[PDB]
């Protein structure tokens, strides 16, 4: 029972504020300025702005899953320099602002699954050099920008399943030396395109990474990623595309 | 187990999903395809510390008990481990409770994203 945040529950010891499942008309004003964990999942939040989290500089965990957010402001996360986990899954996000995550240099997990993203801004992840987990699955992504993932040298899990990808740019995964798990199924890879060749060779070379989920102890599914014409992607070689390429 | 498309359609039909709550067989096949890639053992962890399990990605917040999820309700009365089996009976039985809970198949986010409102019967054609 929160003394200072009406109708939310608290653990002042653990610096936790839990408002999950409370109908919110705005983010409450009485949140302790030393709060570390803030749960706002399923509160019905419809907008955020540059000032919404202002002053919550100790936050390390913020959960905005299952709200009604359609856009974010460029500065909404500005103050939150110690954030380690950001939950933005299962909102209605149609786009991300340029620089939206740039202050989150300690971010460890970023959940953007289950939105309506069609594209990613130029360099949106570049500041996130400690990111271990990125979920972009179940969106509407039409492409990935060249070098989108290049700064993500600590990344272990990248989820890209259920999107609208027809290819990935050449060397898209080059810098991901710590990758363990990637999801690629449910896209529409156009295996007539020369860009396929980078992707098929990658999957042959990294076949133990290609999985049907993000959890531990799941056996690889390198043949579960299929071209829009039904062919398994990893079977497509330079020789397969000798005519086209 | 990774099911083939027609193999799963056959299994879901055997277990009574065709037209369950108004949802044709194609809805259930398509849902499995985009939720789990037909993989009975796929899991995905969520921000609130719950986990989505198995071929239909049933969550440990409301539906199954995984012993590590805060405020769990276990409405299917089943360890989540039972939803990782190669036999789909338990996930089907629990899916029947989910689709009965008021919002139909809207619970399934990848279904809602990729299958809802499409020609889902394509997922059982050729079988």
């Amino acid at each position: 029972t929160c003394e200072t945040v009406t109708g939310c529950t608290c653990n002042e010891g653990k610096k936790e504020v839990d408002c999950q499942g409370k109908s919110l008309d705005s983010v409450p004003s009485g949140i302790p300025a030393d709060t570390e964990k803030l749960d706002l999942q399923s509160t019905g939040l419809a907008t955020l702005s540059d000032a919404t989290f202002r002053g919550l500089t100790k936050l390390t965990w913020l959960n905005l899953d299952y709200n009604q957010l359609q856009t974010l402001s460029a500065g909404v996360f500005d103050d939150l320099t110690e954030l380690g986990t950001l939950g933005l899954a299962n909102n209605q996000l149609a786009s991300l602002p340029l620089g939206v995550f740039d202050h989150l240099t300690q971010l460890d997990k970023l959940y953007l699954g289950g939105n309506q993203l069609k594209s990613l801004p130029s360099g949106v992840f570049d500041r996130l050099t400690k990111l271990k987990e990125l979920r972009l699955n179940t969106n509407q992504l039409q492409s990935i920008p060249a070098g989108a993932f290049d700064k993500l040298t600590n990344l272990q899990t990248l989820s890209l399943s259920t999107n609208q990808l027809q290819s990935v740019p050449h060397g898209a995964f080059d810098r991901l030396g710590k990758l363990q798990t990637i999801t690629l199924f449910g896209n529409q890879f156009d295996c007539s395109r020369c860009e396929t060749l980078y992707l098929s060779q990658w999957i042959r070379e990294n076949s133990n990474k290609v999985k049907d989920g993000t959890g531990q102890n799941l056996h690889e599914s390198p043949d579960g990623v299929t071209c829009s014409d039904g062919k398994v992607v990893r079977t497509v070689t330079n020789e397969t595309l000798k005519y086209e390429c | 187990k990774v099911f083939g498309r027609c193999e799963l359609a056959a299994a879901m039909k055997r277990h009574g999903l065709d037209n369950y709550r108004g949802y044709s067989l194609g809805n259930w096949v398509c849902a499995a395809k985009f939720e789990s890639n037909f993989n009975t053992q796929a899991t995905n962890r969520n921000t609130d510390g719950s986990t989505d399990y198995g071929i239909l990605q049933i969550n440990s917040r409301w539906w199954c008990n995984d012993g590590r999820t805060p405020g769990s309700r276990n409405l299917c009365n089943i360890p989540c481990s039972a939803l990782l089996s190669s036999d789909i009976t338990a996930s089907v039985n629990c899916a029947k409770k989910i689709v009965s809970d008021g919002n139909g198949m809207n619970a399934w986010v990848a279904w809602r994203n990729r299958c809802k409102g499409t020609d889902v019967q394509a997922w059982i054609r050729g079988c």
